[PDB]
């Protein structure tokens, strides 16, 4: 309403000169008392779980399909070639033994053919083993990328868009907090549910499920990121923070030792004490490594198998129009 | 980014990757295409500039840019005696008020901050080291 | 590997698939297509039928390379399953932050009047971890 | 190169240069500071005038190593792909518009920042201006490339191929001659 | 005979002959299968783990 609290209050009722902790950062604070500059990269973030929302189709590299073209090519060529629908049906029986073998039908007699079919299986398990091989490699060396990517993607400004209800919370009475209600009013009225009492009982939420996503603030999720019971948690994206924001320190007015602060702040990093402070109380053991059963991707590329069956209906729908002719 | 006017005509209409125009404003500074070096009418365009812009929308300021002849941003130098000259550079533009305020991307850091007041940040970064990539890792045999 | 959710409705699809192919067929055979999904699948190739159709033959070598992909993703998973190792269960390195952020709920423990306590108590840069080693 | 303290650079050569430019506020960090003061002159060695030649000098290969705060260099990283930006920020520190502390101006000026940072203007300028286009964290995600790779053994089985043409030449001729 | 093409089916297949008719044969060969496919993906995937 009218009035201000917290140590913001001690700092104007002259209870307390300077004011510090994990404070963060905002036009109105600085408004009213002048603030140390900041010590450390910080600001708005999201802490959650590896739900990752055709990375195996993808080491094809774009290749497997335009090799299926050219093996297209191959195939009609040789077939009609070598005897010396019928030859659809044969270069169908090529593309099944591409593929893992299985087609059932009929090797053709011709000699030519016979050759070609034993350069063509070895190009075969040339083609599993590249596939497979690959594809086992993106079960190793992968990035994780997460479920927002935009981060703006809206998903967060609407949960009821997307039919399951979507979950994610913050503290309440934060600078936060604030500043969403400042900017984003939905977000707040919606998220007012999802609040949590404090930061252990927020991951409280978080880690025994009943919810899906938790933000708060960016080096705090960071640390948190690094300092885990398990390394179950991890942060957004690059962990690159909207509002990009530092710790600052409270003083009372244009009045104070002001610019003396300052200067010895930068002596702290010009000794590069910083560092050494940095690894002993923010460095968390976890991330280090960057390893889940398989997820949506494979759905997608399910999903894409299921699209290809409309072709099939499609190129169906295109023979109707061709048996009329 | 700098490049200069075309002849007499201003600004191009070069587009960012989004589809908005890019903009762009005049600014003086030091060119090396001459043999002498004069101080020469050039266009730049930046983040920089499209904040600072921003801020002349949003403060009453109007704004007019030019490059400080040093490529060097600044730093404490020249005589012995007393302490003599200042830092040479942009910065040393802004005590002598060459220029009454700095919009560049300058760290900030407490050897300079008791001379001068300095913004708070709009960006938050770190040195690193660049070192090309590339040592790979052909054929089915391998 | 494969969750539950994804093996039901990868067969779910399976027979879907294959009537689709069947229903084709039939109309313009249940034991034929259903055989025939699975035989595709398993490269079992029963041969007592194939489609001449269009849709039909381009469904099936989708669906073969659909196979493909399958056994791929049972390759994938055993590929998850080779990573052995968690990320927790090191200690760094001499000094480490599990240590530096030291836990009442994660002990370090050491015995007192060791010599690693006179290297904990005469040493001033590690004083302050030393309080983590000195207590229980 | 392994840290912002890398034992490489503790274990300088003057056959792998590390270079930076003189008077850069690097410079200052490494005059000023007493802690990493001998390792100062190693840097000192080889440097370039500007920020561009500097670039370059990696670009050209000239220089094994090149030494710059991130918000300048990883737009570069961004924009060859060829070069690539490695270990933590270090000296983390901030850009800033200078101003006289006699001024109140800046007294807006940071009470406008913020109200700038808050929106997220300034991630939707750095959206902008920082590309992203393309590169990559280059050890371990070569699998989206390896079209060439596959042709590199597919373009051999398929010379078998163009073998079995020969071979196919060879059997049409001797056959029917064979039986001629 | 009957076991030979049930074993050829374990290993990768590339066995030709005479999949038997009866039908409760078709289960168990479908089953089987599966169970044979595991090993394959199995055995490939262990020998890379060990590589
Ligand atoms: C936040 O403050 C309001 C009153 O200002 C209070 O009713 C509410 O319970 C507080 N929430 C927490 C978690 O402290
Ligand atoms: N540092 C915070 C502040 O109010 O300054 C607390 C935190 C949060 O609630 O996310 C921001």
């Amino acid at each position: 309403n009218g009035v201000w609290n917290g140590m913001i209050g001690e700092v104007v009722t002259k209870r307390a000169y300077m004011a510090v902790g994990s404070l963060t950062i905002n036009e109105e604070r600085s408004e009213v008392v002048d603030f140390s500059v900041p010590f450390i990269e910080t600001g708005i973030s999201v802490m959650v779980s590896r739900s990752n929302g055709s990375a195996f189709l993808e080491p094809f590299s774009a290749d497997v399909w335009v090799m299926m073209f050219v093996m297209l090519l191959i195939v009609s060529a040789v077939a009609v070639f070598v005897f010396e629908f019928t030859i659809g049906k044969a270069i169908w029986l090529l593309w099944g033994l591409v593929f893992n073998n299985s087609l059932p039908v009929q090797n053709p007699k011709g000699t030519t053919s016979k050759i070609m079919v034993s350069v063509w299986a070895f190009f075969a398990v040339i083609f599993l083993a590249s596939y497979t091989a690959n594809l086992a490699a993106f079960m190793i060396q992968r990035r994780y990328v997460d479920q927002v990517s935009g981060l703006s993607d809206k998903k967060f400004q609407r949960p009821n868009d997307f039919s399951p209800a979507f979950r994610f919370g913050t503290v309440p009475n934060g600078s936060t907090e604030r500043n969403i209600r400042n900017n984003y009013l939905e977000m707040h009225s919606y998220m007012v549910k999802f609040n949590q009492r404090s930061v252990q009982d927020a991951l409280l939420s978080l880690k025994s499920g009943k919810l899906d996503a938790f933000i708060y603030d960016a080096a705090v999720l960071n640390y948190m990121a690094g300092r885990d019971e398990g390394c179950k948690l991890v942060t957004i994206g690059s962990g690159k923070v909207f509002a990009t924001t530092g710790y600052g320190i409270a003083i009372q007015k244009d009045s104070g030792w002001k610019r003396q602060v300052d200067l010895a702040i930068l002596q702290l990093f010009g000794d590069g004490e910083m560092e050494e402070l940095e690894a002993l109380w923010l460095t968390g053991i976890c991330h280090n490594e960057k390893s889940q059963l398989d997820i949506d991707n494979m759905a997608g590329v399910f999903y894409m198998l299921a699209a290809a069956m409309a072709l099939s209906l499609i190129t169906f729908i295109m023979e109707h129009l061709f048996y009329k002719s | 980014y700098v490049r200069p006017t075309t002849s007499d005509g201003t600004c191009r209409e070069e587009y960012t990757i989004n589809g908005d125009p890019i903009k762009k404003v005049i600014c003086n500074g030091p060119d090396e295409t001459i043999p002498g070096r004069p101080t020469v009418p050039q266009c730049c365009y930046g983040f920089c500039v499209d904040l600072l812009i921003k801020l002349a929308r949003e403060m009453d300021f109007t704004y007019e840019v030019h490059l400080v002849a040093d490529g060097k941003f600044g730093t404490q130098e020249r005589v012995n005696n007393s302490n003599a000259a200042a830092w040479n550079g942009m910065m040393g533009e802004l005590l002598s008020g060459q220029a009454d305020m700095i919009v560049a991307p300058l760290t900030i850091n407490n050897e300079r901050a008791q001379y001068i007041e300095f913004s708070k940040p709009f960006k938050y970064q770190g040195l690193t080291i660049l070192v090309k990539k590339e040592i790979p890792r052909d054929s089915f045999m391998q | 590997p494969f969750q539950s959710t994804l093996w039901l409705l990868v067969g779910l699809s399976v027979h879907v698939v294959a009537v689709m192919l069947y229903l084709l067929d039939r109309f313009s055979t249940l034991s034929s297509a259903m055989w025939f999904s699975w035989r595709v699948l398993l490269n079992s190739g029963l041969g007592e039928g194939a489609p001449r159709s269009f849709s039909a033959r381009i469904l099936g070598m989708v669906w073969a390379g659909f196979a493909m992909i399958i056994v791929a993703s049972y390759t994938a998973n055993l590929a998850a399953f080779l990573v052995l190792r968690r990320p927790e269960e090191r200690i760094t390195g001499i000094n480490d932050p599990r240590l530096r952020n030291p836990s009442d709920k994660f002990i370090y423990a050491t015995v007192k009047q060791s010599s690693v306590d006179i290297y904990f108590r005469r040493q001033v840069e590690l004083s302050t971890m030393y309080r983590h080693m000195e207590k229980h | 190169i392994t840290g912002i303290n890398d034992p490489r650079l503790r274990n300088p050569s003057d056959k792998f240069i590390y270079a930076t430019v003189k008077q850069s506020s690097v410079d200052i960090y490494f005059r000023r500071q007493v802690e990493l003061s001998t390792m100062y002159r190693h840097m000192e060695k080889h440097n370039y005038e500007s920020a561009a030649e500097a670039i370059q000098a990696v670009r050209d290969n000239k220089l094994h190593a090149f030494i710059w705060d991130s918000a300048v260099l990883e737009f570069e990283a961004s924009q060859k792909c060829d070069l690539v930006t490695t270990g933590e920020l270090f000296f983390r520190s901030g850009f800033g518009i200078g101003m006289r502390k006699d001024s109140p101006w800046k007294q807006e000026v940071s009470l406008n920042i913020l109200k700038s940072h808050e929106n997220g203007f300034m991630e939707e300028l750095d959206k902008t201006w920082v590309r992203y286009q393309e590169c990559d964290s280059r050890s371990n995600a070569p699998a989206t490339l390896t079209f060439e790779n596959m042709a590199g053994v597919f373009m051999l089985v398929a010379g078998g191929i163009v073998a079995g043409i020969f071979l196919i030449f060879i059997e049409i001729a001797y056959k029917s001659r064979a039986e001629a």
